[PDB]
């Protein structure tokens, strides 16, 4: 079939958001 | 030959073959949305 995200790409955005929050937490 | 055991046949006019018939419509598609066809609009919202 065609291409999607979600199954293994859908958890990498959690890593992106956690990295953004942790980078802000270092930057304080 | 199965029918030939039942009834007689003459010499045939020409040999008749079996071949495949299917039209070829094909078509076109602009790449401005089909180029990003793996990139579903949920992933477009994720990247945005």
């Amino acid at each position: 079939a065609s291409a999607l995200g979600v199954q293994n790409i859908g958890g990498i955005f959690i890593v992106l958001a956690a990295g953004l929050v942790l980078s802000v937490f270092v930057a304080v | 030959y199965v029918r030939e055991k039942v009834i007689d046949f003459s010499k045939p006019f020409m040999t008749l073959g079996i071949s495949i018939l299917y039209r070829k419509p094909n078509g076109t598609n602009p790449g401005v949305f089909s180029f990003l066809n793996p990139l579903s609009p949920d992933i477009w919202m994720y990247v945005l």
